[PDB]
C-alpha cells in the first residue's frame, strides 16, 4: 500500500495551502499528519482525517474521501515551513506507512545574495605538501546555491567537497566549498576562482597564487 | 433418646392431606429433623428445627410440634411422595431415628394370580427340590401363603419375597420358596400352596403330584 | 456441586475391619462435619458417630464404643469410618451424611440448626463367613395346566449364591413388560435365593423363545438359561 | 508526556547499536511504542511496533532479521538493537508513542516523538584534525580564520581567544571528505583597524582523538 | 434492583443487590454477637457453616435461572460476533432485549424463594444479637468490635487501599473516548452498518457500565474514610448496652454498604473489560472490510 504526496508546496503568508496524500481508497483508511520542522521531531497536527490534537489551531484542516486526502493550513505562518507526511495503518500487510512528505516553502521572505569569502592554501599547509582552497558562503536566502570551482577559466571538479545549506541563527543559509589540490597545481596556475550560483546570479571570487 | 412413629405405614392417595406423628422419650426442645427414603436411594433432609423447610423441598411439606410431640405434614400428596420417612432428634449429641413411615399408594382390590412350580428336573439331580409359588399383581400388600403336602400343612421350610409396589399399577407380587431334601420330596405326592387374600372370596389352591 | 463420593461394596469376614471412605466436593469441607448411619437389610436408620472437619472431634454412639473410630484428611477432604470386630448384624448400607462442625459443643443447635443435609450414596458392606459362588439357574417352566386364563407364568430361580448382587433379564433386555425379580432371601446356608418370572400370553409359549440372562459379576458369571414349557 | 532517547552513535560497518528510549509523564506499559528511522533528506520510515506489557513486536519487512525491540518496565526502557550495521544504516532514528492507549489497538497512529538518536556509520579510523591558519587579506572590516582538516569522528570544538572572543565568530558545518574524514572552517569578522594590535588565537578540540590545538592567525607576512 | 455481570466470556451472573447488603449486615452483627464475650470465640465456625449453609441455599434458587441465563449468553455470543448470522442489527438488539427481560422475569419469579433465605439470616443473625450481654450494663466491652474490626474489616480495607481505583476510571475514560473517535470517523466511511451499530450498541453498554463503577468507586473511598473514623469512636472504651449495641448496628451499616460497593465494582471492572475484548474485535473486522473494498 502507497502513499503518494507531490514533493513541494509553496503559498503566501496570509493563503491558505493544500496538501494531498494519494492512495487508492485512501477514502476508507484513517489518515493522520505530521509536521516537522528542520532539524526537529515530527508532530501530530491531524488525526483521523480532521480532527486536531490539543494545542493544535483551527488554521489546520483535514479532509479525506475517495484516492485523495488533504491538509489544509489556512493563514499560513512563516512558522509552518515544515515537512509534512501523511500516515496510514495497512491491515493486509500488517504495516504503519508514511507517505514521501510534502515541503512546505513560504514565499514573500526576502532575498538575500550570498556572500563569499575565498581563503587560499596557507604557509603551514604548503609546507606540509598540501593546498587546500576554503569557499565560505553566507547569509543566502532563500537557502540554496550552486557552487562552480575554476582554474584559469577551465572549470575544475576533481578535488571538490561542496557542503549542504544550513540555516543560520538570523534565518539565513550558509554553505562551504573545498577544493584540495596538489602545491605544485596550486603555484601552476595563474587564478583560482570560486563561483557561487543563487537564484540566477553569481557572486565570484579570485584568488592567485602570486599573491600577498 | 427413643422416638416413637405413628403410624408406621399410611395407605394414601394422590391429592391427600397426610400427617405423621414423631414422639419423643423425653423433650428435645424444637430438634427434630425430617427425612425422606425413596427404595434402593439415599434419604433427603426435609425439615430442620421441627418446621424449618429445607431449600428446594416442595412447600407441600410442612413441619410442627416441640418437645415431645412433632407432625409432618404433606398437604398434596404428590406421585413422588410415595415413600418411608423417618424422624430424628438431635437435642442430646446422640442421635436417634425413628422406625419410619412408609406411604403407599391406595387403589382397588387386585386379587392376585397365582401360579405353582415344581421344581426343575436338573435341581433334583442336586439333591434339593424347590417348589415356588408366585402371587401376581394383587392389592393390598397383605396376602397369606400356606404350603401344604398331602394336605399336610408345612412351617419353617418356606421363604418369602415381596417386590415394591408398581409404579405403572400400584400393585404387590409375592414368591414363596418351599425348600425339601431331594428324600423328603420323593416321599410325597400332593403339593399345593393356599392363597388368602381380600380380592379373593374364598382361599385359591394351585397344586400339582410331582411326576 | 455438594456431594459426598463413598467408596465402593464391601464383602468382610466376620472378626475382621472396614473401611468406607467418604470424599467431600462443592463446600468448605473444614467448616463442616461427618456423620455416619447405616441401615440393616430391610430395616431403619441408625446413627454410628460424628466427627469435625475443623478439628477432628468425634462422637460415637455407645453400641459401637470401642470398635468403630472415624478419621478425617483435610487434605483430600475425605472422612474415614473404620469398623472392627465385624460381626454378622453388621451387613448394612453404610452412609456418611455433612452435618455441624460442633455438635459434642453446648448450645450447638444455636448456632447451626441444620439436620444432615447432604448424604453419599451408601456404601454396601455384607458380614459373612460365607464364601464367593456363582448361582446355580433353575427354570421355572410354565406347562398346559398353572395358566391363569389365557396369561401364563415362567422365571428363573437364581439359586444358591454369594455375595449380593445379580442382575437378571429376559430375551437380553428385549422383553421388559410383566416381569418381577423379587428381592433375594438369605438362607440358612449363607447363600442368596431369588426368582425372577415374566407373565406372558398362552399364544405365545409354543411360538416365543424365553431366556433369562442371570449375571453375578463377583464371581464373572453369566448364565443364559432357556425356559421351556413342560408338555407332559 | 515524553520520550527520552539516548545519545549520538558512531560505529563502524558489522557493528552493533542498542538505543534507548525512556518514557515520563505516563503509565509506560499502557502505550505502544513504535520506531521510525529517516535517512538525511529523506521520509519516515516505519521499523515497527514493541507492545510495552508483553514485550511482543511486530516489524516492517525491511527491519525483519536486524532489528530486536525490547523494554525494561523497571526503568520505563524502551530499545531497539541494530545488528550488523552497514554504511546504508546512517539515519536518525525515532521512538514514538502510540496514540492508542491499551493492548492491541485496531489502528496505529503516534502522538507523541523522542528527539532523535543520529547513528553515524563509518570505516574510518579516529583521527586528530591538522589546523591551519586562513591570514586576513584584502572594506573596513577583515576575514580570518581556521581550517580544520582532516578529522574523524564529529564533532570538534572551535572557540576563539580562549573562549573570550565570540562576536564575529562563525564556525561552519563541516565537509565529509571521499576519504571519510571531516573539514570545517571557523571564520571570525573582525575590525581592519584591529588587525596591528589584536592577536587572535583559534583553539580546536577534538574530544574524540584527545586533541587540543591552539593556533595563532595574524596578518600574511610577506 | 438487579444487575447482570460478566466476568470473562461465556460467564454470566447477576446479583439482586439490596439482598447482598442484608446478608453481608447480619453476617456482621453474628460475628459482633460471638466475638463480645471471649467464651464465645469458638463458635466462629458454626456461625462460618450457618452462613455458607444460606449462601448455598441463596445460590441454588439462583441455579433455577440456569437455563435462561445460559439463553442469554448465547444471544450475547450472536451480538458480541456481528462477523461470524451477518445480517439485521435490530432483530439482534430485540432478541437481547428479550432473552434478557426472560431472565430478570425468572429472577422476579422466585422472589419468595429469595426473601425466605434472606429472612432466616435475619432471624439468625438478631437471634445472638438479641441475647448480647455485658457484666456490667453501664461498661459494656468494645473488644469484640475491636476483633472483628482487625480479623474482619481492616484486611479489605488495605486491599482496597492498594488498587488506585481513580486510576482504573482514568483508564476506562480513554478506552471510552478512544472509541467514540474511532467510532465516528469509522461511521463516516460506511461499510457494515451491522459492525457500526453493534459497536455503537457496546460502546453506550460501557459508558452505562463506567458510571456504575465511577458511583461504586465514590462509595469505597467514603466508607473507606467512615469505617476508619467510626472505628476509633467505637473502641478502647466502654458503654451503656444500649449505646453499645447501637454502634454495633452502625458498623454493621457501614461495612456491609462499603462490602457490596466493593464486590459490585469489581464485577461491574470484569464486565467493561469483557465488553471492551468485543469492541476491539469488532473494530478490527471493521478497518478490515473498509480497507479490503473496491473504489
Amino acid at each position: 500500500y502507497e502513499l503518494t504526496q507531490p514533493p513541494s508546496v509553496s503559498v503566501a503568508p496570509g493563503k491558505t495551502a493544500k496538501i494531498t496524500c494519494g492512495g487508492n481508497n485512501i477514502g476508507s483508511y484513517s489518515v493522520h499528519w505530521y509536521q516537522q520542522k528542520p532539524g526537529q521531531a515530527p508532530v501530530l497536527v491531524i488525526y483521523y482525517d480532521s480532527d486536531r490534537p490539543s494545542g493544535i489551531p483551527e488554521r489546520f484542516s483535514g479532509s479525506n474521501s475517495g484516492n485523495t486526502a488533504t491538509l489544509t493550513i489556512s493563514r499560513v505562518e512563516v512558522g509552518d515551513e515544515a515537512d509534512y507526511f501523511c500516515q496510514v495503518w495497512d491491515t493486509n500487510t500488517d504495516h504503519v506507512v508514511f507517505g514521501g512528505g510534502t515541503k512546505l516553502t513560504v514565499l514573500g521572505q526576502p532575498k538575500a545574495a550570498p556572500s563569499v569569502t575565498l581563503f587560499p592554501p596557507s604557509s603551514e599547509e604548503l609546507q606540509a605538501n598540501k593546498a587546500t582552497l576554503v569557499c565560505l558562503i553566507s547569509d543566502f536566502y532563500p537557502g540554496a546555491v550552486t557552487v562552480a570551482w575554476k582554474a584559469d577559466s577551465s572549470p575544475v571538479k576533481a578535488g571538490v567537497e561542496t557542503t549542504t545549506p544550513s540555516k543560520q541563527s538570523n534565518n539565513k543559509y550558509a554553505a562551504s566549498s573545498y577544493l584540495s589540490l596538489t602545491p605544485e597545481q596550486w603555484k601552476s596556475h595563474r587564478s583560482y576562482s570560486c563561483q557561487v550560483t543563487h537564484e540566477g546570479s553569481t557572486v565570484e571570487k579570485t584568488v592567485a597564487p602570486t599573491e600577498c | 433418646i427413643r422416638m416413637t412413629q405413628s403410624p408406621s405405614t399410611l395407605s394414601a392417595s394422590v391429592g391427600d392431606r397426610v400427617t405423621i406423628t414423631c414422639r419423643a422419650s423425653q423433650s428435645i426442645n424444637t430438634w427434630l429433623a425430617w427425612y425422606q427414603q425413596k427404595p434402593g436411594k439415599a434419604p433427603n433432609l426435609l425439615i430442620s428445627k421441627a418446621s424449618s423447610l429445607e431449600s428446594g423441598v416442595p412447600s407441600r411439606f410442612s413441619g410442627s410440634g416441640s418437645g415431645t410431640e412433632f407432625t409432618l405434614t404433606i398437604s398434596s400428596l404428590q406421585p413422588d411422595d410415595f415413600a418411608t420417612y423417618f424422624c430424628q432428634q438431635y437435642n442430646s449429641y446422640l442421635y436417634t431415628f425413628g422406625q419410619g413411615t412408609k406411604v403407599e399408594i391406595r387403589r382397588t382390590v387386585a386379587a392376585p394370580s397365582v401360579f405353582i412350580f415344581p421344581p426343575s428336573d436338573e435341581q433334583l439331580k442336586s439333591g434339593t427340590a424347590s417348589v415356588v409359588c408366585l402371587l401376581n399383581n394383587f392389592y393390598p400388600r397383605e396376602a397369606k401363603v400356606q404350603w401344604k403336602v398331602d394336605n399336610a400343612l408345612q412351617s419353617g421350610n418356606s421363604q418369602e419375597s415381596v417386590t415394591e409396589q408398581d409404579s405403572k399399577d400400584s400393585t404387590y407380587s409375592l414368591s414363596s420358596t418351599l425348600t425339601l431334601s431331594k428324600a423328603d420330596y420323593e416321599k410325597h405326592k400332593v403339593y399345593a400352596c393356599e392363597v388368602t387374600h381380600q380380592g379373593l372370596s374364598s382361599p385359591v389352591t394351585k397344586s400339582f403330584n410331582r411326576g | 456441586q455438594v456431594q459426598l463420593v463413598q467408596s465402593g461394596a464391601e464383602v468382610k469376614k466376620p472378626g475382621a475391619s472396614v473401611r468406607v471412605s467418604c470424599k467431600a466436593s462443592g463446600y468448605t469441607f473444614t467448616s463442616y462435619g461427618i456423620s455416619w448411619v447405616r441401615q440393616a437389610p430391610g430395616q431403619g436408620l441408625e446413627w454410628m458417630g460424628w466427627i469435625s472437619g475443623y478439628d477432628g472431634n468425634t462422637n460415637y454412639a455407645q453400641k459401637l464404643q470401642g470398635r468403630v473410630t472415624m478419621t478425617t484428611d483435610t487434605s483430600t477432604s475425605t472422612a474415614y469410618m473404620e469398623l472392627r470386630s465385624l460381626r454378622s448384624d453388621d451387613t448394612a448400607v453404610y452412609y456418611c451424611a455433612r452435618d455441624g462442625p460442633q455438635v459434642g459443643d453446648f448450645d450447638w443447635q444455636v448456632y447451626y440448626y441444620y439436620g444432615m443435609d447432604v448424604w453419599g450414596q451408601g456404601t454396601t458392606v455384607t458380614v459373612s463367613s460365607a464364601s464367593t459362588k456363582g448361582p446355580s439357574v433353575f427354570p421355572l417352566a410354565p406347562s398346559s395346566k398353572s395358566t391363569s386364563g389365557g396369561t401364563a407364568a415362567l422365571g428363573c430361580l437364581v439359586k444358591d449364591y454369594f455375595p449380593e448382587p445379580v442382575t437378571v433379564s429376559w430375551n437380553s433386555g428385549a422383553l421388559t413388560s410383566g416381569v418381577h425379580t423379587f428381592p433375594a432371601v438369605l438362607q440358612s446356608s449363607g447363600l442368596y435365593s431369588l426368582s425372577s418370572v415374566v407373565t406372558v400370553p398362552s399364544s405365545s409359549l409354543g411360538t416365543q423363545t424365553y431366556i433369562c440372562n442371570v449375571n453375578h459379576k463377583p464371581s464373572n458369571t453369566k448364565v443364559d438359561k432357556k425356559v421351556e414349557p413342560k408338555s407332559c | 508526556v515524553q520520550l527520552v532517547q539516548s545519545g549520538a552513535e558512531v560505529k563502524k560497518p558489522g557493528a552493533s547499536v542498542k538505543v534507548s528510549c525512556k518514557a515520563s509523564g505516563y503509565t509506560f506499559t499502557d502505550y505502544y511504542i513504535h520506531w521510525v528511522r529517516q535517512a538525511p533528506g529523506q521520509g519516515l520510515e516505519w521499523m515497527g511496533w514493541i507492545n510495552p506489557n508483553s514485550g511482543g513486536t511486530n516489524y516492517a519487512q525491511k527491519f525483519q532479521g536486524w532489528v530486536t525491540m525490547t523494554r525494561d518496565t523497571s526503568i520505563s526502557t524502551t530499545y531497539m538493537e541494530l545488528s550488523r550495521l552497514r554504511s546504508d544504516d546512517m539515519a536518525v532514528y525515532y521512538c514514538a508513542r502510540d496514540l492508542w492507549f491499551g493492548e492491541s489497538p485496531p489502528y496505529y497512529g503516534v502522538d507523541v516523538w523522542g528527539q532523535g538518536t543520529t547513528v553515524t556509520v563509518s570505516s574510518a579510523s579516529t583521527k586528530g584534525p591538522s589546523v591551519f591558519p586562513l591570514a586576513p587579506s584584502s572594506g573596513g572590516t577583515a576575514a580570518l580564520g581556521c581550517l580544520v582538516k582532516d578529522y574523524f569522528p564529529e564533532p570538534v570544538t572551535v572557540s576563539w581567544n580562549s573562549g573570550a572572543l565570540t562576536s564575529g565568530v562563525h564556525t561552519f558545518p563541516a565537509v565529509l571528505q571521499s576519504s571519510g574524514l571531516y573539514s570545517l572552517s571557523s571564520v571570525v569578522t573582525v575590525p581592519s583597524s584591529s588587525l596591528g594590535t589584536q592577536t587572535y588565537i583559534c583553539n580546536v578540540n577534538h574530544k574524540p582523538s584527545n586533541t587540543k590545538v591552539d593556533k595563532k592567525v595574524e596578518p600574511k607576512s610577506c | 434492583s438487579i444487575d447482570i455481570l460478566q466476568e470473562k466470556e461465556g460467564h454470566l451472573d447477576f446479583v439482586i443487590i439490596p439482598h447482598y447488603t442484608f446478608l453481608d449486615y447480619y453476617k456482621h452483627l453474628s460475628y459482633n454477637s460471638i466475638y463480645h464475650k471471649s467464651s464465645t470465640y469458638g463458635k466462629y465456625i458454626a456461625v462460618d457453616a450457618f452462613i455458607k449453609k444460606i449462601n448455598e441455599a441463596y445460590d441454588k434458587v439462583k441455579s433455577k435461572c440456569n437455563d435462561i441465563k445460559n439463553d442469554l449468553i448465547a444471544t450475547i455470543k450472536k451480538l458480541e460476533h456481528p462477523y461470524d448470522m451477518n445480517r439485521t442489527f435490530k432483530k439482534m438488539m430485540d432478541e437481547y432485549n428479550t432473552k434478557k427481560k426472560k431472565l430478570i422475569k425468572c429472577i422476579k419469579n422466585h422472589e419468595n424463594d429469595f426473601n425466605k433465605i434472606c429472612m432466616d439470616m435475619k432471624n439468625y443473625g438478631t437471634n445472638l444479637f438479641e441475647q448480647l450481654s455485658c457484666y456490667n450494663n453501664n461498661f459494656c466491652n468494645t473488644n469484640g468490635i475491636r476483633y472483628h474490626y482487625d480479623e474482619y474489616i481492616h484486611k479489605l480495607i488495605l486491599s482496597v487501599k492498594s488498587k488506585n481505583l481513580n486510576k482504573d476510571l482514568s483508564d476506562m475514560t480513554n478506552i471510552l473516548q478512544q472509541s467514540e473517535l474511532l467510532l465516528t470517523n469509522l461511521n463516516k466511511k460506511m461499510g457494515s452498518y451491522i459492525y457500526i451499530d453493534t459497536i455503537k450498541f457496546i460502546h453506550k453498554e460501557m459508558k452505562h457500565i463506567f458510571n456504575r463503577i465511577e458511583y461504586h468507586t465514590k462509595i469505597i473511598n467514603d466508607k473507606t474514610k467512615i469505617i476508619q473514623d467510626k472505628i476509633k469512636l467505637n473502641i478502647w472504651r466502654t458503654f451503656q448496652k444500649d449505646e453499645l449495641l447501637k454502634r454495633i448496628l452502625d458498623m454493621s451499616n457501614e461495612y456491609s454498604l462499603f462490602i457490596t460497593s466493593d464486590h459490585l465494582r469489581q464485577m461491574l471492572y470484569n464486565t467493561f473489560y469483557s465488553k471492551e475484548k468485543h469492541l476491539n474485535n469488532i473494530f478490527h473486522h471493521l478497518i478490515y472490510v473498509l480497507q479490503m473494498k473496491f473504489n
